[PDB]
């Protein structure tokens, strides 16, 4: 019986010595994976810098069916970038000049959602390298901002497919050791006051500097809530439309008027060694751009030509929507922006006010 | 003697030699042997003997034309060993002309013209015929232009080059040539006389109502008008100007050295009778767009300078009277800063008609040395063919294979720029 | 003083060489036995050209006569113009390539090169400034072929100054008289696109029109059919051979003919085709010669010229003319035709008046056209060669002789890319 | 103690062959994982590369000497890293020629050394370590720098040393990566576009033909491809090429700096495990001088020289034209490198220009192509 007891002796020896050298072969190859990991980060934002500013993006959607019978414009595609619309009255034809507009993409009509999700999908990547991003709505009342941002159940918009892209690269990087926390903030700027869509106990709110980050920001008394999963933020978005009272049903003008501000903070840390990200994505949908309160909106013009002229000054702290996003209009990061057109004859003259905002950015930039 | 000595490289050059030094010998009655059954000093080196041999440097870089020479009846009158002859033409190339062969010729045609030059007891200046499309007249030409500079520099070199017609061209690869000799010749080129094929081909369509003009009247008319440049030295007048004084009146500026020539007296036999051959309509005759020897419209342009040589029969009370109406004219442009730029060549003799020739028996002859704005244009779309050549990088391969680079080629092209805005700069 | 070795490759070359020689010495004035009898001293100021000084006042033709058939140069030994040539320069083999490239470049090539190569030095070393060699030979057979890719593949590696003339006969593309002239031609233009710096295309269906049609000529024989070809090859070395105003030569053309290395297939093309009886309704001035030269029907290739763009264009006049109306006439067509001429390439027109006519025609002309038009003949050849190629027939005949297959590939591939640069600046 | 350490070590067996089964099933996830992470940056890199060039252009100024600063030099003037100015000091010149600014990608200073050089070295291998055919060129005058920076000195080695190195450590990180990589070293010179080899005095007839595997794949036939071991065995490789490259240079000015020399480093990565077998090429490669030919001597073949030149200069406006035909053919060098020049080849083109006055035509003509790809 002593015979066995010996053979299980060596074979205890040569068990720690295969694990412990499998293990120690293993770390080697795990810090390889993080320096691997980290290099793509940056390649992912030189890419988004290379292409310049991922702003200068429109997309005309198509009539309804109580649109039907409204009369339209006349929308001359040119390649893929480059859009020009015309009025069916040949009387103003020859007034208009040159009513042409180019962008870095064109959506037409005929676009899906997952197409807009394409130019979506790689600044994700980018807010998880710790890098703030922005996306924004732009446009006259009834183009289809909402339609962008939200969508509906059947199509969903941005926020939806944000969150699964999101969850998705983070249970894929758990492999990677960084563990990520979500935070979730939901906020509405009707005129120049913000209002809290998490909670309908009404309190007063207020933007101060952040206290590690001197060109940071926080939002005091939000309700900051922790994402667990898509399931849980997808609650939180119905929370946060049931408690914005959307009275498009009688005075759309209230809902319409104020902004919809939806910020999500990542926040990585990572055990072992040291990583500190506090990279956010602002998904804002603006309001009306319809002419008349619009402090908010004319500022946010202002400040995002200023910085493509690399004004020495931005007034950020000019409106509260700017001083909010003071921290996620800097020059490292990347904007976008989207111009939501109807391709009405009635809009016509909307239509050009949407436009030459763009082409005034790709004239300063 | 301010004697003066003359070179022919090219095809061009030698059929136009041919035909000046014929017109030459029937002037002072020198026969094709050489001698005459003083004035003719300045061109011919007379020995004791009779034999008046020309001054003359023919060089080419194939023995066909030179071996024509050799075989026409002029063979004796020309000195043997004056003929310079290569084996193979520079085809089209001034790469050719200029590094291959131009240089294997050089010494034996550059100690030719020094043998020439000590012969002479005055040094007046020097004459070169060639064209701009030709190989040869390119690179050789340069070559030859560079060295006489470096050599003697303060001589008169003076060049009766031909113009690439501005709608056809024989020579497919001519505004590659043309460009590079222009570069390599604009430093070293004291006064350059332009005339053009196409031009004179009307002007021997619709003035010597000939249908079918060959090279050999062209010759002549070439001839005639270097008759009337030399004039002067050849012969006696009232005003007598010579080759030095053209680089002073004509040129404002040492890179605008582009005049071209003009003659009046155009006239067939037939309608020499209808006419009296008048100093002021023949005067006028010579400003008239149609009858200038360059393909250009001169009403479009300014002018720089008119130099005009007189001969014949010829009072100076006429020529003031036609001079002041022509500055009474309107469309006669002119530039504020130079406006008395009218100087004289007044000479009394008579230009003489070669027999079998197409001009006829005048008594007073005009050539008109314009310089005007009006070549602007015509160097503009010059380097428009150059540009379009070189944007495909068509036939580079031959003259980067065969001396060069294309970044020469650029060099060329930005200088030819260059002397357009110096032109237009000018004429404003 | 510019001489020109000739070489005649395969039994076609043969022929077509032996009627260029026959019709030189008719403009030469020599008789078979080669004492000379014209009258004009122009004849002996570039006799030296063609025809080496013989003692007693007589003169052998510069000419080299490569086979490998015996039996095709006794009869043009036998027959008249035979006994000109110098009896050395007849150098031939035994077996015979027998319309295959394979025996004609690898084997019997290998074992006759070197017999061909040494006369060649001993004619080059026999001259005083050489211009250039020019081939005489088909694309046909193997003779023709297999000697002339080695050769010009020899020749070009010892002589790269010299330029090269390659008389290639391209495949007609309807009658067909051999089942596998693809893989002669493919394989022929690999070494023709890497050596030579001109080739002149013909095809005798196109050179059929030319008699039974422009010269309503009922009996096409090959004597016929050669005797254009000799008249149209002689008009190019006439501006070398003969003063005019002016003289050019093969350097001249070569620079203007080729905007790049590879672009060097030409269309020939001989003005002056009255028919047996038109010659009194006609009469004979420039204009006429200029716009029936101009012709798709007059084009020796059998490519329509109107399918693509003349990328260079050269035009060869012989006899007494004015030039003025070659100058505006030439400069009339390139007007009519600018959507026939490529745009980035004004005045793409080379003219060489010479002043001595052929004899028996008082006016020449020879068209030397670098249109784009080539290239709907290549791929009629590559079609062709493509077809017979996955198929693998009669490929144990050049696979056996001990070439690779890949070797058929890089035939094809390369003269591909010869196809894709004439489209490319068809645009 | 003995029966009741049977079972405890018993349970440690267990323990133990539980945590060998724990490592073995992730340590394949994580090896998985890694070539992927490594796949998706090597997609992300060359986008990096694509958006910003794939055809890089790259200016040095040479630094003149204690005695030539002395010497008349043209004016040299950086509005920014990727612009340089230079001006002839002639007033003659200057009225001509005006002022002569051009853009690259990145001017070095006189004084930048290597150390940009290198930091230019990383992204470059990583496209070798992408498997893609990465070619450089050294384009300039001759004593305009361009041996300085391709060999080097013994004190600051040049890009061939320094790559080498590099290449060596980093592979062996890529064996722990399961990858197995084949390095062939390949030496060839075209004097008079006619082939020879480095490594071998014997004179050997060398063609270009296209490999057996694709018509893309281009070999030339009898050269003496040497299989590498180790740094050392290929540090001796390109020694070894110096003596046989013996030839006038700067006295003479014969056959270098007028010669044209490939040095291709065949790299072929495997992994056993994945059956993924990688395959990549880096081509130092060096031009000839671009000055104009005035030695009459053996002018003939500097014209082919300046055809090479030229050539490659048609080939690479071609490549950004996005012309559909590629005159690859035309010379031996670009048909040779045709690989490394088309598709998604990347090349880094590096221009050596001299600051003396006399040479200021000639860096000229160099900016001004150089600065034409950065146009279009
Ligand atoms: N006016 C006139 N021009 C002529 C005459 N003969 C030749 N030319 C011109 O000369 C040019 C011919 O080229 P050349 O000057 O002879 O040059 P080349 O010696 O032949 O060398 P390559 O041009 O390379 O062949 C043509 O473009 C004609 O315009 C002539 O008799 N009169
Ligand atoms: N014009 C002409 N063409 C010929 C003549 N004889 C043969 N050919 C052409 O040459 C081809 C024959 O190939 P060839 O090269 O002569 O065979 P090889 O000598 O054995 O290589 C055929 O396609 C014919 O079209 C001839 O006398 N005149
Ligand atoms: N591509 C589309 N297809 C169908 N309906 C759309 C589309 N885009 C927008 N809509 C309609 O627009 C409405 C959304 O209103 P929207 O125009 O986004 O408000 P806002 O004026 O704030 O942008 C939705 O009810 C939807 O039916
Ligand atoms: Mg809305």
């Amino acid at each position: 019986l002593s015979t066995e007891v010996v053979h299980l002796r060596q074979r205890t020896e040569e068990l720690l010595r295969c694990n412990e050298q499998q293990a120690a072969e293993l770390e080697t190859c795990k810090e390889q994976l993080f320096q691997s990991n980290m290099e793509r980060k940056e390649l992912h934002n030189t890419v988004m810098d290379l292409r310049g500013n991922i702003r200068v993006f429109c997309r005309i959607r198509p009539p309804l069916e109580s649109e039907e019978n409204r009369m339209c414009c006349t929308w001359t595609y040119h390649d893929e970038s480059t859009v020009e619309l015309q009025s069916i009255d040949a009387q103003a034809k020859s007034k208009m000049g040159q009513q042409i507009f180019s962008f870095d993409q064109v959506f037409h009509p005929l676009s899906s959602q997952s197409d807009i999700f394409e130019m979506v999908s790689p600044l994700i990547q980018s807010a998880l390298d710790g890098y703030n991003i922005c996306i924004f709505a732009y446009g006259q009342t009834g183009s289809g901002k909402t339609y962008t941002m939200d969508g509906v159940p059947e199509s969903v918009g941005v926020i939806p497919r944000t969150v699964d892209l999101l969850f998705d690269s983070i249970r894929g990087y758990r492999n990677l050791g960084w563990e990520y926390e979500i935070k979730a903030t939901f906020l509405e700027i009707k005129n120049e006051v913000l209002y809290d869509l998490l909670s309908n106990e009404q309190k007063d709110m207020e933007i101060r500097m952040a206290k590690n980050n001197k060109n940071d920001i926080y939002v005091s008394n939000i309700t900051e809530e922790t994402v667990l999963d898509p399931n849980h933020l997808r609650h939180l978005m119905h929370t946060a439309k049931m408690n914005r009272a959307t009275a498009s049903t009688a005075g759309n003008e209230r809902s319409s008027r104020s902004h919809a501000v939806t910020k999500l903070e990542l926040i990585g840390r990572h055990a072992e060694k040291q990583e500190i990200s506090v990279g956010s994505i602002n998904l804002v949908d603006l309001a009306g751009s319809e002419s008349p309160i619009n402090r908010s909106l004319s500022e946010l013009t202002n400040v995002i030509l200023a910085l493509l002229q690399k004004q020495d000054h931005i007034p950020y702290r000019n409106s509260k929507l700017t001083h909010l996003l003071m921290p996620s209009l800097g020059g490292n990061s990347k904007t976008l922006m989207f111009i939501n057109v109807s391709p009405f004859q009635d809009c016509f003259q909307e239509s050009v006010k949407s436009l030459r905002f763009a082409a005034s950015v790709n004239s300063c930039k | 003697m301010r004697e003066c000595i003359s070179i022919h490289v090219g095809q061009a050059g030698v059929q136009i030699g041919n035909a000046c030094w014929e017109l030459y010998c029937l002037e002072h009655g020198i026969q094709p042997d050489g001698q005459m059954p003083d004035s003719f000093n300045t061109f011919f080196s007379e020995t004791g003997a009779g034999k008046h041999v020309p001054r003359a440097v023919f060089v080419d870089l194939e023995p066909t034309v030179i071996d024509e020479v050799r075989t026409g009846t002029y063979r004796q009158l020309f000195h043997p060993e004056q003929l310079i002859t290569g084996k193979e033409d520079a085809a089209n190339n001034y790469a050719r002309g200029h590094y291959t062969i131009g240089k294997e010729i050089i010494d034996l045609v550059l100690d030719r013209i020094r043998k020439l030059a000590d012969q002479c007891t005055g040094l007046q200046g020097f004459l070169v015929f060639h064209s701009f499309g030709g190989g040869t007249g390119s690179g050789f030409t340069s070559l030859l232009m560079e060295r006489l500079s470096v050599d003697y520099g303060k001589k008169s070199k003076l060049e009766f080059s031909i113009y690439p017609a501005p709608q056809v061209s024989t020579a497919v690869v001519e505004p590659y040539n043309s460009i590079l000799t222009t570069h390599t010749t604009l430093e070293h080129s004291d006064c350059a006389f332009m005339v053009d094929n196409e031009a004179i081909y009307d002007i021997c369509r619709r003035n010597l109502d000939i249908e079918r003009p060959t090279y050999t009247n062209l010759n002549r008319l070439i001839s005639q008008i270097v008759s009337s440049i030399t004039a002067s030295l050849r012969f006696d007048g009232a005003l007598n100007v010579d080759l030095t004084e053209f680089q002073t009146n004509l040129v404002p500026y040492p890179r605008i050295h582009f005049p071209l020539a003009t003659y009046a007296p155009v006239i067939s036999a037939e309608k020499a009778y209808h006419e009296q051959l008048s100093v002021a309509e023949i005067t006028n005759a010579c400003f008239e767009p149609a009858n200038q020897m360059v393909k250009c419209d001169p009403r479009h342009g300014k002018y720089m300078a008119c130099c005009l040589l007189y001969r014949g029969d010829v009072v100076p009370k006429d020529v003031n009277a036609a001079i002041a109406t022509i500055k009474t004219k309107r469309s006669i442009q002119f530039v504020d800063w130079c406006p008395t730029g009218f100087k004289v060549g007044i000479n009394y003799q008579p230009p003489t008609v070669v027999p079998g020739g197409d001009l006829a028996k005048v008594q007073r002859a005009v050539c008109m040395l314009s310089n005007t704005t009006a070549i602007a244009e015509a160097w503009a779309r010059l380097d428009h063919k150059f540009d379009l050549m070189y944007a495909k990088r068509a036939f580079v391969h031959w003259y980067v294979g065969e001396g060069m680079e294309e970044g020469e080629f650029s060099e060329a092209r930005e200088d030819m720029a260059a002397l357009e805005k110096d032109y237009e700069e000018v004429g404003v | 003083m510019r001489e020109i070795v000739h070489i005649q490759a395969g039994q076609c070359g043969n022929q077509i060489g032996a009627k260029f020689w026959e019709v030189i010495s008719d403009e030469h004035g020599i008789d078979p036995t080669g004492t000379y009898h014209g009258d004009s001293d122009l004849q002996l100021d570039r006799i030296s050209v063609y025809y080496n000084e013989a003692t007693g006042g007589k003169y052998v033709p510069r000419a080299i006569l490569v086979d490998l058939e015996p039996g095709t140069m006794d009869s043009v030994r036998s027959g008249p113009f035979g006994q000109i040539f110098r009896p050395d320069n007849f150098v031939f083999g035994q077996s015979g390539a027998g319309n295959n490239w394979a025996k004609g470049h690898y084997t019997e090539g290998a074992e006759l090169v070197d017999s061909v190569l040494d006369v060649v030095r001993k004619e080059a070393e026999s001259c005083d400034c050489l211009q250039g060699f020019q081939l005489t030979h088909s694309l046909g057979g193997g003779t023709g072929s297999g000697m002339g890719t080695l050769l010009i593949s020899k020749i070009r590696e010892e002589y790269p100054d010299r330029i090269m003339n390659t008389f290639s006969v391209v495949p007609s593309p309807k009658v067909s008289d051999t089942v596998v002239e693809p893989y002669n031609a493919t394989l022929s233009v690999h070494q023709l696109v890497e050596n030579t710096d001109e080739t002149y295309c013909i095809d005798n269906e196109a050179l059929y029109d030319i008699c039974f049609r422009t010269l309503k000529l009922t009996t096409p024989t090959y004597g016929d059919l050669n005797h254009l070809v000799s008249a149209t090859m002689s008009g190019v070395t006439t501006c070398l051979r003969f003063p005019g105003q002016l003289n050019a030569d093969l350097r001249k053309l070569a620079v203007n003919m080729v905007p790049f290395p590879r672009l060097h297939f030409f269309m020939p093309g001989f003005a002056p085709l009255t028919s047996r009886g038109s010659q009194q309704y006609r009469a004979l001035t420039v204009p006429e010669l200029t716009q029936q030269v101009f012709d798709a029907k007059n084009m020796m290739a059998a490519c329509d010229p109107r399918h693509g763009r003349y990328l260079t264009v050269a035009a060869v006049f012989r006899g007494r003319m004015s030039m003025k109306e070659v100058d505006e006439q030439m400069l009339n067509v390139q007007n009519k035709n600018s959507s026939y001429f490529v745009e980035w390439i004004p005045n793409n027109v080379k003219t060489a008046v010479c002043d001595i006519p052929p004899r028996g025609l008082k006016m020449a002309v020879t068209f030397i056209g670098n249109s784009t038009a080539i290239q709907e003949l290549f791929k009629r050849i590559s079609e062709q060669f493509t077809a017979m190629f996955r198929r693998k027939a009669f490929l144990h005949w050049y696979t056996g002789e001990g070439m690779d297959e890949m070797e058929f590939t890089e035939a094809e591939s390369n003269m591909n890319d010869l196809v894709s640069e004439y489209q490319q600046y068809q645009d």
